[PDB]
RNA sequence: UGUACCAUUUUGAAUAAGUGACGACUAACUAUGUGCCAGCAGUCGCGGUAAUACAUAGGUCGCAAGCGUUAUCCGGAUUUAUUGGGCGUAAAGCAAGCGCAGGCGGAUUGAAAAGUCUGGUGUUAAAGGCAGCUGCUUAACAGUUGUAUGCAUUGGAAAC
RNA sequence: UCUGAGAGUUUGAUCCUGGCUCAGGAUUAACGCUGGCGGCAUGCCUAAUACAUGCAAGUCGAUCGAAAGUAGUAAUACUUUAGAGGCGAACGGGUGAGUAACACGUAUCCAAUCUACCUUAUAAUGGGGGAUAACUAGUUGAAAGACUAGCUAAUACCGCAUAAGAACUUUGGUUCGCAUGAAUCAAAGUUGAAAGGACCUGCAAGGGUUCGUUAUUUGAUGAGGGUGCGCCAUAUCAGCUAGUUGGUGGGGUAACGGCCUACCAAGGCAAUGACGUGUAGCUAUGCUGAGAAGUAGAAUAGCCACAAUGGGACUGAGACACGGCCCAUACUCCUACGGGAGGCAGCAGUAGGGAAUUUUUCACAAUGAGCGAAAGCUUGAUGGAGCAAUGCCGCG
């Protein structure tokens, strides 16, 4: 039940997230298992520096993403790669 | 200072405890009957009750396994 | 097959006055944290002489860990070199 | 935030703002340490600490700098490659209001600082309000347009007296700066390098 | 949240400076009053009727939206000295001997490889430290990349 | 490629040993004087003292009966939920009392283990039964409630038919291991399952998608145990230990195990520091130092322990459960005197202690969590806004 999700390491009035493979029951901004890639809401372009290798490994293992994470995988096109690798 | 969820869970687990206690006592009396008058017939009943309890989760499946194994050891030793 | 290997310790039996046991002693030369000089230590581990190994007093014995057979007993005897005493 | 007795401070240290405007004056041509106890004996034999402190005070009053800012800049410069006696001089001279003075659009350094704080100065591709921004040679520091019509613009645009290390392209007030100031352009008011050692001791 | 921010928007220097010190360590001195009294003090020490050390004023010096005093921790302290101290006269050789355990130990050969050196692998969570860069008007700060130490296993070295 | 400053002070004067003091940083800081603003960050170190008050985990009608309301001549349509049921309430949040030891860090062995939802793959989801919530009526009361007799429904519960594969054994083979001992068969015996919902099509019959259920298979995450090493002061603490050490049979535990039991033995640790006393959450790290290292374990993050004190247990994959249950102790409160209610070391806040440390606030808008198909709902976690020169930085 590992879950690829975000994690905040910004400051007041300036968030900054990191996509990371982490367990369901562990708190936000805590201990994780493997790092996927950072993200800035206000990065204009290339907002999600994605990994595309260990992320695919973890979804193949059975990680359940979140709404925002699924969106981030979508614009780059990682959802296509996952679905076609499933097929 | 009290929660409806907690109260409802208590009211449910009372009934669950009653039913599960009945089943466990049935298993106890069956295995005791087997050991009292050892006979290969009663081992089947022990098997059935232990397996049913193990599936339902009332009893730990590993305890059901050990009960089966030790009763079969007793039967094989006696026969 | 591939099997993970247990940890080993080589020692000399110090005493044996019970049923199926042998209190062996293992030495080590851990460095000192501050003055950086080797220091000889002594700890008396215990093992069981289940059979075929005997390993009476004064016998230099190899020892391999195992799942705990009892309280304070987690080691078993193995190959014996320099059989004496 | 600055002293209002620059005459007194210049008379004490002995060094003015390189023009002697606060030493010539219109009265008495006084070049003595201020206060009643100014014309006394015991002139030389200043201790090592005393002369280090005097030189440091002259340096950090020549630009209107707070000592804490001085420690901050020194801690910034100290870690890099090695002997940065050519780098920390650029670091100390790269102040924005200081660059405005050597541009020549203000009568005095602190007046230029006041203009910078009031927002009559622009930057390469942005605007600047704080009079402490560290600059690098190459940024087109173009002056404002609505400040070229203010009743005090004459001496501002009379920048023909300019330092060679600030290039304006006269009559266009572009005011960039390349060819970083040398020790010649940093006159004998403070030309010493053991103030560096004093800040090395008092700042790790 | 009508918030950050922006504009030729009216008015106008208008709405804004304190604290410690001045005999030496430690940058910075004169007068008035008191007269071993009143008081100061981190240390040496000032005050007994000419006080640059006390109280006030003036002047000057160090910092500054902060400045002093207090408490604790580290350094300076080689002042528990592995790095890095000593025991005749300054603190320190037991009154002397026989001495188990421990520490140290003559020369040469062989083996193994427990110490020692070195290669590969796994790991030492993230944040923090150091180096580089980006973004906040620059900074503080945020983010990003690199960056060790130890343990275990396996493969070699054989001088001690 | 690291990399280190000193001075004053014993004497009439000098050299040395030697102690004291100062020049530098830093804090969860407090006090005096004074005081304009902004960007970040921190803010009960003491009484794990006691708490007024208001909020802090619910969700699903697409599981189920009933009830209510709005429309409708009716048949019926829509909305809402007291109750049964499923899932979640063991996460998340706080505090550091206790604990000197496998508590923690590191490296490992689990041939001595568990793991709900999740991932891959593989067989089924057929047919019956008896009840009880809600409701009705009576007794007892101001009400909380409680007791008694009838009425119902299911994905609640209990049988039965059936095992692709499962579990426990028998027969001999395979490959063996590290001593117990594991791994794979071919045949056989015994034992063993459940539940339907939503929607579409189809005159119907039937068919279909999806959610979900039973039995398995693969991983992954998470939990638990054992061991080597590291980890305070004290000898003005020298003996400690009788389930303590070991063996046999059985029981119990997810598992090995004196974990427990009956029998037989006397052993086990200890001057290389047991045991006793005192103190303390441990660590990554913070501050300092040229370095070796000294010191505190702010904020935050990993792990452990606790929930007024002390015990026990149900449900459950997982608790011996902060805002679940039972009992005792202490305290406070309510009463119509029979009986009851309570646990802020959750968010604010009050009293008290102290030199001293803040709103009795707004929003789920983003991130995360739980339920749900969605509508959404809940989220004092979280994000903001107040207060405070508390610290760094910046401007007047
Ligand atoms: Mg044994
Ligand atoms: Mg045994
Ligand atoms: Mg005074
Ligand atoms: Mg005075
Ligand atoms: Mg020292
Ligand atoms: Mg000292
Ligand atoms: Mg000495
Ligand atoms: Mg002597
Ligand atoms: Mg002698
Ligand atoms: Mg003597
Ligand atoms: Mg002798
Ligand atoms: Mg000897
Ligand atoms: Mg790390
Ligand atoms: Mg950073
Ligand atoms: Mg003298
Ligand atoms: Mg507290
Ligand atoms: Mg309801
Ligand atoms: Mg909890
Ligand atoms: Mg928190
Ligand atoms: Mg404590
Ligand atoms: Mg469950
Ligand atoms: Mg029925
Ligand atoms: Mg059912
Ligand atoms: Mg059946
Ligand atoms: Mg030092
Ligand atoms: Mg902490
Ligand atoms: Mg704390
Ligand atoms: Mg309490
Ligand atoms: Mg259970
Ligand atoms: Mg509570
Ligand atoms: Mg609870
Ligand atoms: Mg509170
Ligand atoms: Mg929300
Ligand atoms: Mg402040
Ligand atoms: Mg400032």
């Amino acid at each position: 039940m590992v879950k690829i999700r975000l994690m905040r390491m910004g400051r007041v009035h300036y968030p900054t997230y990191r996509i990371v493979a982490v367990d369901s029951r562990v708190k936000r901004d805590g201990k994780y298992i493997a790092l996927i890639g950072h993200l800035n809401p206000a990065l204009k372009e290339n907002k999600c520096k994605i990994d595309e290798a260990v992320a695919l490994e973890w979804l193949n293992k059975g990680a359940k993403p979140t709404d925002t994470v699924r969106s981030l995988f979508s614009q780059t096109g990682l959802w296509k790669k996952f679905v076609e690798s499933k097929k | 200072a009290n929660i409806k969820s907690n109260e409802k869970r208590l009211r449910q687990n009372i009934k669950r405890n009653l039913n599960n206690k009945g089943q466990k006592t049935k298993l106890k009396t069956n295995v005791k009957n087997f050991h009292k008058e050892i006979n290969l017939d009663n081992l089947g009943n022990v098997y059935s009750q232990a397996d049913r309890l193990a599936r339902k989760g009332i009893i730990s499946t590993n305890r059901a396994r050990r009960l089966k194994s030790r009763n079969v050891a007793v039967l094989n030793k006696t026969q | 097959m591939k099997r993970n290997q247990r940890k080993v310790l080589i020692g000399i039996v110090k005493s044996t006055k019970n049923a199926k046991t042998a209190t062996v002693q293992v030495e080590s030369r851990f460095k000192h944290p501050l003055y950086h000089k080797s220091v000889v230590r002594h700890k008396k581990y215990q093992a069981h002489n289940e059979g075929e190994v005997l390993a009476k007093d004064g016998d230099k014995v190899q020892i391999v860990e195992t799942r705990p057979l009892s309280a304070t007993k987690r080691f078993r005897i193995a190959k014996i070199i320099e059989r004496a005493k | 935030k600055y002293t209002g007795s620059i005459f007194k401070r210049s008379r004490r240290l002995g060094f003015s703002l390189l023009e002697n405007n606060k030493e010539f004056s219109k009265g008495k041509k006084r070049k003595t340490i201020p206060g009643q106890h100014g014309n006394r004996f015991r002139s030389s034999t200043m201790s090592g600490y005393a002369q280090q402190l005097q030189e440091k005070q002259r340096m950090q009053y020549m630009y209107g700098i707070t000592d804490k800012q001085f420690r901050r800049l020194f801690r910034l410069v100290l870690k890099q490659r090695g002997n940065l006696a050519v780098n920390l001089f650029r670091v100390l001279e790269s102040r924005l209001d200081n660059i405005v003075y050597r541009m020549g659009f203000a009568p005095t350094r602190r007046s230029a600082r006041q203009l910078v704080n009031h927002g009559h100065v622009l930057l390469n591709d942005r605007t600047v309000d704080t009079p402490s921004i560290i600059l690098n040679p190459g940024d087109k520091v173009r002056l404002k347009a609505k400040t070229i019509k203010i009743p005090i613009v004459k001496a501002a645009s009379e920048s023909g007296v300019v330092s060679p290390f600030v290039e304006t392209n006269n009559k266009t007030f572009e005011g960039t700066y390349v060819r970083f100031p040398e020790r010649s352009e940093l006159p004998a008011g403070i030309n010493e390098s053991y103030v560096v050692e004093w800040y090395k001791r008092l700042v790790k």
